[PDB]
C-alpha cells in the first residue's frame, strides 16, 4: 500500500489520503489500464456473468 | 353489486372470448370492423409508454415499479421522455399551483390518444393536502383523468395493476366498430 | 448442453396434455412451471406451491379456464 | 435528472451555463399551516412526507 | 435518357436557385446542385473517384459551415409554394419529353469513359485510378501536394486570426 | 451505377409512400393552439429562441475541414504504392503525417480546445 | 442504468423490512413520541441479519463496476469544487460538509 | 367551421380564394361562439323566454371581402410575396370539383370542411329581421370580431419571409361595417 | 443474359431491403430483452408467445397515434428529414461485400465514408425544423459529435486500406483466408468500436438523442410516424456498423452462417456497452476525438506505411 | 456548334450564378452561397476540359483544396462580423 498524505485520527477515515505512487511498475500498470482499457474489461465482464443470475420479477398477476 | 360464479356455473359455460366485443358480428362489414378494432386496441395495448411525471413521494413508487422487482416493460411499458412520444401520463404527486399550468400544457403537447392515471391520494383528491391555500384539489380539475390508483403511495402491486385495468379499457375502446354506425 | 434440463422439459410438457395443452398453458401464463396442487379453489381456480423456486415463485395460480 | 419539481431558469452562451436562477417552489403544499391547524399526533405523518426518500 | 436528364434537373434546380431567398432554402438548393454535379462529372469521367472525393469535402463537410451559419432560420420556417414546384415539374416534363425526343447519341458528351476506351489499349487494363493520380506523387509534380498541406496549415493559422477577435 | 441510382430512386419512393401511407392511417384531432408550441419542459418558451452564433462550433468545423481535405490528399495512397516510385513515395507520404503530428503537438501546448470560453 | 436497476433490487428488500414492522412500504408512522409506536414481528431480526450479509456482494458488484470507471471519474471528478470556508458560510452540512474536509458529523 | 374553413389549405386555391361574385355582394354577421353558448345559458335559466325565437348576431354586419382581407392582414398572409389574390368563384371551374371530390373521398368528415353545402353557406347572405328577439333581449354582451378574431387567428400567422421586412408591419387596420342605406347601394 | 443481370440485381435489392427492415424493427425485441437481463430485469416476455411480436404491436402503435406536426406550416420539412435518414441508413447496405455478385462496387470505402457523413444534414435540418431550442441544442451537440470521429474515422480506415492493398471491401475475406484479421490490428478494433458507436449515437457517446440531458435532443419534438422512421434509421445504422465490423476484423466470410453468428454478437456487444457504460461530457469527448484518437491513428498510419514498403520489399 | 452543344451548360449556369451574385439579398449569406454554386459550376467547367486529358485529371485537388478554402475565408470574415457589429447584415454597409 502507499502511503497516507493526511494523518488520521480514529472516528474517521479518509477515502483519498491514499498516495498514486510514481514508482515505474505503479506507472506502467495505469498506463498499460488506460492503453487496453482494463478496468472497462472488468466492468464488461461482470455484465456479461450478472446475465447468469436468474431475474426476480414476479409473474403479476398469477 | 356482482360476485364470481360458482364452480359448476362456470363448468356449464364456454370459453369467454378474446375479442371483449365477442364474435356474434351479423355481416361482413360488422366482422370485419371487429377484427380491425382487435388489432388496433391490440397494438395500443401491448405497447403504452408512460410520460413519467412523478412530482414527489408518490413518484418513488413510479420508478420502483421499472425496478426488477414487478417489471413493468415485462408488459410492454417503456419511459420515454419526451411527450410527443410518451402515449400515456402517470401524473403523481401533488399539483401545486405553479405546476397546475405546466401540467395543462405537457397534457395537451402530448398527442392522443392519450390516457392519464392519476397515481396517489395526492392527485386523485389533493390527498393529505387537500385543504391548503396553494394544491389543486384533486387533479381531475386540470386534466380529464381515466384511472385511479388509490393509495399513499399506492404499493407498486397496486399501480400495475391499474396499468392493466388500462390495458383493459384500451382492450374494449370502440373506434372502428362503432363508427360504422356513426 | 442438457444436463438433465431437457428431461425436466419433457415432464411439463409432455404431462401437460401434448403440443396443444403445452402451448396454451404457455400462451396464456407466459410461463410454464412445475408444482403441486396445493388446493382446489371454490371457484374453478387452482393453487400450486414449490420451495424449488425462490418467494416471487413460491406460490401461484391458475385461475379459472372459463376465464379465456 | 430534475426530481420533476425543479425548475432552472438558465442564461446561456454557447453550451455553458452563465446565470442559473432555481425557482424551488414548484412543489411548496402549505405544510406548514396545516402542521399548526392540526394536533401533535397528527402532525407526525407530515415530516415523513417531507423528504420522502 | 440519364445523361440529358441530368443536364435537366441541373436546370430546373439552378431556375429554383435563383429565385429561393430564404438561406436555408438556398443552402438546400446547393445540397442537391451537388449530388446532381457529382454524378453528371462521374458520368464523363474514367471512374468515379473524383466525384466520391469531392462529394465528401465539398459537400460533407464544408456544407456543413455554410449550413451551419445560415441556420439563422429567418427566425421562421419555409413557406413553400406548390407553385414553383408544380412549375418545376411542368418544366422538368416536356424537358424530359425533349430529351426522349433528343438526338440519342449527338446530344451526348464525347469523352472516354474507360468502356469508351478502345480494346487495345494495353494500358486502360489497370486499376482505374493507378495511372490518373500517379504524378500527384511521383516527382517531380508532388512537391505541389506539399504546397497543398502548408496552405491548409496556413489556412488554419489564418481562421485562428481572423475567428480570434476578442473572442 | 444507375442501376445504383434506379434503386435508390425506387427506394425513396417507396420510403415516401409508408410515410404518405401512415400520414393517412393516423387518426386526425381538431388542432389547438397550444398542442402546437415548442417543447420546454411545459413552461412557455421564452422569446424567439433562435440560437446566439457566438461560438466555436464554426471553427471545429473548419478543423474538420482542413483534416478532411488532407484525407483527401493521403486517400490515393493505396494504389498509387504499386507504382510510383518508392523513394518519393515513400518520403513524400511520411511527411505528410510528419507534419500533421508536429502540428498536433505543436497545438496542444497551444491547447487551443481549452479556450477560455 | 445498470446501477440503478441492480441497487433498486436491493432496495425492495429493505422496503419489505419496513412493511413487516410498520405495515406500509414507505411512509411508516413507525416512530412516534413516546418510543416506536410498535413492537416488531419475531424473526426479522434474522432476515434483517441476512439482508446484511448479502449487501456487501451486491454494493461492491456496483462499487467495483462503477468507482475506477474512467467516464465516471471523469464525468464526476473535479465538478464544483467546495471550499472549506465558503461551505461554511453558506451553511452546508452533511457529507457534502463532510466531504469537503471538515471533520464534523452529528451523531 | 368558419374561421377554419377559411383558413384550410384545400379551401385555397394557389394563392387565390375564389370568393361568389368576389366576396363582394354577400353580407355576413357573424357572431362569437361563447357569447352564443351564454345566451343559451341565461334563455335556460329563464323559463319566461320559453317559446321565443331568438336571431343571434353580432354587433356590426361585414362584407366577407371585407373579412378575409383582414383575416390575411391578421394571418400576415399580405406583406410581400405570399400574395393574397380574390377571384370569382364563378370564373374558376375548378373550386367546384375540389369539393365534389372532397367529398366522394373523405370517409370521415371531408378534409377542411369543403363539402358543397359550405360554399353555399358561404353564398347566403345574412338576413336579419325586426320584432324576431335578439341577443340584447337576451342580455347578452357580445365580444366583436375587433376584440376577439386577432387572437383568435395568432396561431394561423405565418409567413414571415428573409427576403423580406416583418414585425415593423402595422397592426392590421380592421374593416368597415356596412350600413343600411350602403346595403341599398350594395343590391341596388 | 443481360437483362437476367438487371431483374436480379432489382430483387437482391429489394429482398435485402425488407429483410434489414424487419430484422431492425425485430431487433429492438433483442435489445429490450438482453438489456432486461443485463439489468436483473425479465425484459419483455408479455405479447405474444414471449413477447415475440413486441416491435409489430410498437409499429401498430405509432402509426395509429396522430402526427402531433409544430407549428402551421411546418408540414414538408418535418416531415423530410425522417424520409432522407431512413434512405441513407438502409441506402448505405448497398455497398456491403458479397461474393454473390450484388453489384461490383468498387470505392466501397470511400462510399462508406460518403454515407456516414450524410447522417449530419438528417439531424441538423430536423432539429432546424423542429423549431426547439431543445431540439436545437441536441442538432448542435449530435452535429459536432458526428463530424469529429469522421476524422478519426476516415484515417482508421486507410490502416486497413493498405493492409489489403485497395479499396475494393472483397480483398478482406482474400486476405483473411488463413487468419482472423483482428488479432493482428486489436487496438483498432477498440477504436473501431468507439467510432462505430459515436456514428450511430450510442452510449456512452449518446449526446445526439440522449436523455436527462436534453429530453431527446433533436427527436424531442417528432410525432408517431416520423419517429418511427428515426428510431427504424438508427436501428438499421447499428446493424450496418456490426455488419462492417464482422466483415473487416472477424472473417468476411458471408457464405457461411458463422459470419451471421457474428453479426448478432457485434450487435449484442453494442447492447452490452448500452448497459454498462455512463457518459461523456462534451469537451472531454473533444479530447477523445483529436488529442487521443487522431494521434493514435496517425501512428498506425505512419506505422503501417512502413510495414507494407518493407512488405513491398519482400516481394 | 461544339461549345453551343458541350459547353453551353456550363455556360448558362455559370452567368446565371453571376447575376445572383449581384442580386439583392438581407445579409451578405445569399451572395456566398451563389459564389459557391459557382464554384460546383467553376468545377464543371474544369474537369470536363481535364477529362480531354488523359491524365492531367488529377487537378482537381488542387482547384478544390483552393475553392474550399476560399469559402471558409469567406464564411470567416463573417462571422467574426456578427461577432463584432452583432450583425452583419448589409444594412450596415
Ligand atoms: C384503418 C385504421 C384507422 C385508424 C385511424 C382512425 O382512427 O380512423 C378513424 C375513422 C373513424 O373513426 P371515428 O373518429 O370514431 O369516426 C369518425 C369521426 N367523425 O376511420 C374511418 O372513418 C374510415 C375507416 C374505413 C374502414
Ligand atoms: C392467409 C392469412 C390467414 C390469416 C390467419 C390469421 C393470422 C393471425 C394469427 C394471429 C391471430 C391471433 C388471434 C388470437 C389472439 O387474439 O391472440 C392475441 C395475441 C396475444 O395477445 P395478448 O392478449 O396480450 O396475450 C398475451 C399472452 N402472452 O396477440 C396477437 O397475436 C395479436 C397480434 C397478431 C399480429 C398479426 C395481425 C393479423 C394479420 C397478420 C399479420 C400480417
Ligand atoms: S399521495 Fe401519499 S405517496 Fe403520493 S405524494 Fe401524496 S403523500 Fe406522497
Amino acid at each position: 500500500e502507499p502511503k497516507d498524505i493526511v494523518e488520521v485520527p480514529k472516528g474517521y477515515v479518509y477515502v483519498n489520503n491514499k498516495e498514486l505512487s510514481m514508482e515505474f511498475a505503479d506507472i506502467t500498470d495505469r498506463a498499460a489500464s488506460t492503453m487496453f482499457f482494463g478496468e472497462l474489461l472488468r466492468g464488461f465482464a461482470v455484465t456479461l456473468a450478472h446475465i447468469f443470475k436468474e431475474p426476480a420479477t414476479i409473474n403479476y398477476p398469477f | 353489486q356482482q360476485t364470481l360464479p360458482v364452480a359448476e356455473v362456470a363448468q356449464n359455460l364456454p370459453k369467454k372470448g378474446y375479442s371483449p366485443f365477442g364474435t356474434k358480428q351479423s355481416s361482413v362489414a360488422e366482422w370485419s370492423l371487429a377484427r380491425l378494432d382487435d388489432l388496433l386496441n391490440w397494438g395500443r395495448k401491448g405497447s403504452i409508454w408512460p410520460l413519467t411525471f412523478g412530482l414527489a413521494c408518490c413518484a418513488v413508487e413510479m420508478m420502483h415499479i421499472a425496478a426488477p422487482r414487478y417489471d413493468m416493460d415485462r408488459y410492454g411499458v417503456v419511459f420515454r421522455a419526451s411527450p410527443r412520444q410518451a402515449d400515456v401520463i402517470i401524473v403523481a404527486g401533488t399539483l401545486t399551483n405553479k405546476m397546475a399550468p405546466a401540467l395543462r400544457k405537457v397534457y395537451d403537447q402530448m398527442p392522443e390518444p392519450r390516457w392519464v392515471i392519476s397515481m396517489g391520494s395526492c392527485a386523485n383528491g389533493g390527498g393529505y393536502y387537500h385543504y391548503s391555500y396553494s394544491v389543486v384539489r384533486g387533479c381531475d380539475r386540470i386534466i380529464p383523468v381515466d384511472i385511479y390508483v388509490p393509495g399513499c403511495p399506492p404499493t407498486a402491486e397496486a399501480l400495475m395493476y391499474g396499468v392493466l385495468q388500462l390495458q383493459k379499457k384500451v382492450k374494449r375502446m370502440k373506434t372502428l366498430q362503432m363508427w360504422y354506425r356513426k | 448442453l442438457g444436463i438433465n434440463r431437457l428431461t425436466k422439459l419433457f415432464q411439463m410438457v409432455r404431462e401437460a396434455g401434448g403440443l396443444k395443452q403445452a402451448y396454451l398453458k404457455l400462451y396464456r401464463n407466459d410461463d410454464l412451471k412445475i408444482g403441486t396442487l396445493v388446493g382446489i379453489d371454490k371457484y374453478g381456480n387452482k393453487y400450486f406451491e414449490n420451495p424449488y423456486y425462490f418467494y416471487g415463485r413460491n406460490r401461484w395460480i391458475e385461475f379459472a379456464p372459463h376465464v379465456n | 435528472a430534475a426530481h420533476g419539481v425543479l425548475r432552472l431558469v438558465l442564461e446561456l452562451d454557447g453550451e455553458t451555463v452563465m446565470r442559473a436562477d432555481p425557482h424551488i417552489g414548484l412543489l411548496h403544499r402549505g405544510t406548514e399551516k396545516l402542521i399548526e391547524y392540526k394536533t401533535y399526533t397528527q402532525a407526525l405523518p407530515y415530516f415523513d412526507r417531507l423528504d420522502y426518500v | 435518357m440519364i445523361q440529358l436528364m441530368l443536364y435537366s434537373l441541373i436546370i430546373t434546380t439552378s431556375i429554383i436557385f435563383l429565385n429561393m431567398i430564404h438561406p436555408l432554402a438556398l443552402g438546400l438548393t446547393l445540397l442537391i446542385q451537388t449530388i446532381f454535379v457529382c454524378l453528371l462529372t462521374g458520368l464523363m469521367t474514367k471512374s468515379f473517384w473524383y466525384s466520391y472525393i469531392l462529394f465528401l469535402i465539398f459537400l460533407g463537410g464544408m456544407l456543413v459551415l455554410f449550413i451551419y451559419v445560415t441556420s439563422l432560420a429567418s427566425n421562421e420556417m419555409f413557406n413553400l409554394s406548390m407553385k414553383l414546384t408544380l412549375f418545376s415539374s411542368l418544366i422538368l416534363i416536356f424537358m424530359l419529353i425533349l430529351s426522349f425526343i433528343m438526338d440519342k447519341t449527338s446530344s451526348s458528351l464525347f469523352l472516354m469513359n474507360n468502356d469508351m476506351q478502345s480494346i487495345i489499349n494495353m494500358n486502360s487494363y489497370f486499376m482505374e485510378n493507378s495511372l490518373s493520380l500517379n504524378k500527384l506523387y511521383n516527382f517531380p509534380t508532388n512537391f505541389i501536394t506539399i504546397l497543398l498541406m502548408n496552405y491548409l496549415l496556413i489556412t488554419l493559422i489564418v481562421i485562428v486570426k481572423i475567428t480570434k477577435l476578442f473572442k | 451505377m444507375f442501376s445504383i441510382i434506379f434503386i435508390a430512386l425506387l427506394i425513396l419512393l417507396i420510403t415516401t409512400i409508408v410515410m404518405f401511407l401512415a400520414s393517412i392511417l393516423s387518426k386526425k384531432a381538431l388542432i389547438d393552439r397550444e398542442k402546437s408550441s415548442p417543447f420546454e419542459c411545459g413552461f412557455d418558451p421564452k422569446s424567439s429562441s433562435r440560437l446566439p452564433f457566438s461560438l466555436r462550433f464554426f471553427l471545429i468545423t473548419i478543423i474538420f475541414l482542413i483534416f478532411d481535405v488532407e484525407i483527401a490528399l493521403i486517400l490515393p495512397m493505396i494504389i498509387i504504392m504499386k507504382y510510383s516510385n518508392i523513394m518519393i513515395w515513400t518520403i513524400t507520404s511520411i511527411i505528410f503525417i510528419l507534419i500533421l503530428l508536429i502540428g498536433l503537438y505543436h497545438e496542444w501546448n497551444q491547447g487551443m480546445l481549452n479556450w477560455s470560453n | 442504468l445498470t446501477p440503478f436497476f441492480w441497487l433498486f433490487e436491493e432496495r425492495e428488500k429493505m422496503m419489505e423490512f419496513y412493511e413487516r414492522v410498520s405495515g406500509a412500504r414507505m411512509h411508516a408512522a413507525y416512530i412516534r413520541p413516546g418510543g416506536v409506536s410498535l413492537d416488531m414481528p419475531l424473526g426479522l431480526m434474522d432476515d434483517i441479519y441476512e439482508f446484511a450479509s448479502k449487501f456487501a456482494e451486491r454494493l461492491d458488484e456496483v462499487e467495483d463496476v462503477l468507482t475506477t470507471n474512467r467516464i465516471w471519474v471523469q464525468r464526476t471528478e473535479d465538478i464544483g469544487i467546495v471550499t472549506a470556508e465558503e461551505a461554511l458560510n453558506y451553511g452546508f452540512s452533511g457529507v457534502m460538509l463532510r466531504g469537503s474536509g471538515i471533520k464534523w458529523d452529528l451523531r | 367551421r368558419f374561421l377554419r374553413y377559411y383558413a384550410h389549405i384545400w379551401r385555397r386555391q394557389f394563392r387565390s380564394m375564389p370568393l361568389w361574385h368576389k366576396g363582394e355582394k354577400t353580407v355576413k354577421q357573424p357572431v362569437y361562439v361563447s357569447d352564443v353558448a351564454q345566451a343559451i345559458i341565461n334563455a335556460a335559466k329563464d323559463p319566461d323566454s320559453a317559446g321565443r325565437i331568438y336571431q343571434a348576431v353580432g354587433p356590426k354586419r361585414y362584407q366577407l371581402s371585407e373579412l378575409v382581407d383582414w383575416f390575411h392582414r391578421l394571418m400576415r398572409k399580405d406583406q410581400k410575396r405570399w400574395g393574397y389574390m380574390r377571384y370569382d368563384m364563378r370564373w374558376d371551374p375548378t373550386f367546384l370539383l375540389k369539393a365534389k371530390l372532397n367529398s366522394f373521398i373523405c370517409p370521415g368528415t371531408p378534409i377542411g370542411g369543403l363539402h358543397p353545402a359550405r360554399i353555399e353557406r358561404e353564398a347566403v347572405t345574412d338576413k336579419v329581421l325586426t320584432g324576431v328577439p335578439t341577443l340584447e333581449d337576451l342580455g347578452v354582451t357580445l365580444t366583436t370580431m375587433e376584440q376577439q378574431v386577432p387572437w383568435e387567428l395568432r396561431p394561423y400567422r405565418a409567413a414571415l419571409y428573409y427576403d423580406a421586412e416583418l414585425g415593423e408591419f402595422e397592426t392590421p387596420s380592421p374593416p368597415k361595417c356596412i350600413e343600411a342605406r350602403d346595403e341599398l347601394r350594395l343590391f341596388a | 443474359m443481360f437483362y437476367m443481370e438487371f431483374i436480379l440485381s432489382l430483387i437482391g435489392s429489394l429482398l435485402l431491403i425488407i429483410c434489414v427492415l424487419v430484422s431492425v424493427a425485430f431487433l429492438t425485441l433483442l435489445e429490450r430483452k438482453v438489456l432486461g437481463y443485463i439489468q436483473i430485469r425479465k425484459g419483455p416476455n408479455k405479447v405474444g408467445l414471449m413477447g415475440i411480436p413486441q416491435p409489430f404491436c410498437d409499429a401498430i402503435k405509432l402509426f395509429t397515434k396522430e402526427q402531433t406536426y409544430p407549428l402551421l406550416s411546418n408540414y414538408l420539412s418535418y416531415y423530410i428529414s425522417p424520409i432522407f435518414s431512413l434512405f441513407l441508413s438502409l441506402f448505405v447496405w448497398m455497398c456491403m461485400p458479397f461474393f454473390v455478385k450484388l453489384y461490383s462496387f468498387n470505392l466501397g470505402g470511400l462510399f462508406f465514408l460518403c454515407c456516414t457523413s450524410l447522417g449530419v444534414y438528417t439531424v441538423m435540418v430536423a432539429g432546424w425544423s423542429s423549431n426547439s431550442n431543445y431540439a436545437l441544442l441536441g442538432g448542435l451537440r449530435a452535429v459536432a459529435q458526428t463530424i469529429s470521429y469522421e476524422v478519426s474515422l476516415a484515417l482508421i480506415l486507410l490502416s486497413f486500406i493498405f493492409l489489403i492493398g485497395s479499396y475494393n471491401m472483397i480483398y478482406f475475406f482474400f486476405y483473411q483466408v488463413y487468419m482472423w484479421f483482428l488479432i493482428i490490428l486489436f487496438p483498432m478494433a477498440l477504436v473501431w468500436v468507439s467510432i462505430s458507436l459515436a456514428e450511430t449515437n450510442r452510449t456512452p457517446f449518446d449526446f445526439a438523442e440522449g436523455e436527462s440531458e436534453l429530453v431527446s435532443g433533436f427527436n424531442v419534438e417528432y410525432s408517431s410516424g416520423g419517429f418511427a422512421l428515426i428510431f427504424m434509421a438508427e436501428y438499421a445504422s447499428i446493424l450496418f456498423m456490426s455488419m462492417l465490423f464482422c466483415v473487416i476484423f472477424l472473417g468476411c466470410d458471408v457464405f457461411n452462417l458463422l459470419f451471421y453468428m457474428k453479426l448478432t454478437f457485434i450487435s449484442f456487444v453494442f447492447i452490452w456497452v448500452r448497459g454498462t457504460l455512463p457518459r461523456f461530457r462534451y469537451d472531454k469527448l473533444m479530447y477523445l476525438a483529436w488529442k487521443c484518437f487522431l494521434s493514435f491513428s496517425l501512428n498506425y498510419l505512419l506505422f503501417f506505411i512502413g510495414f507494407k514498403i518493407l512488405l513491398f520489399s519482400l516481394l | 456548334m461544339i461549345m453551343i452543344l458541350y459547353w453551353s451548360l456550363p455556360m448558362i449556369l455559370f452567368i446565371l450564378g453571376l447575376f445572383c451574385f449581384v442580386s439583392n439579398r438581407k445579409h451578405l449569406l445569399s451572395m456566398l452561397l451563389s459564389l459557391e454554386f459557382i464554384v460546383l459550376m467553376l468545377f464543371f467547367m474544369l474537369f470536363i476540359y481535364l477529362n480531354m486529358l488523359n491524365y492531367e485529371s488529377y487537378f482537381s485537388m488542387m482547384f478544390l483544396t483552393f475553392s474550399v478554402c476560399e469559402g471558409a475565408l469567406g464564411l470567416s470574415i463573417l462571422v467574426s462580423m456578427i461577432r463584432t457589429h452583432g450583425n452583419d447584415y448589409f444594412q450596415s454597409f
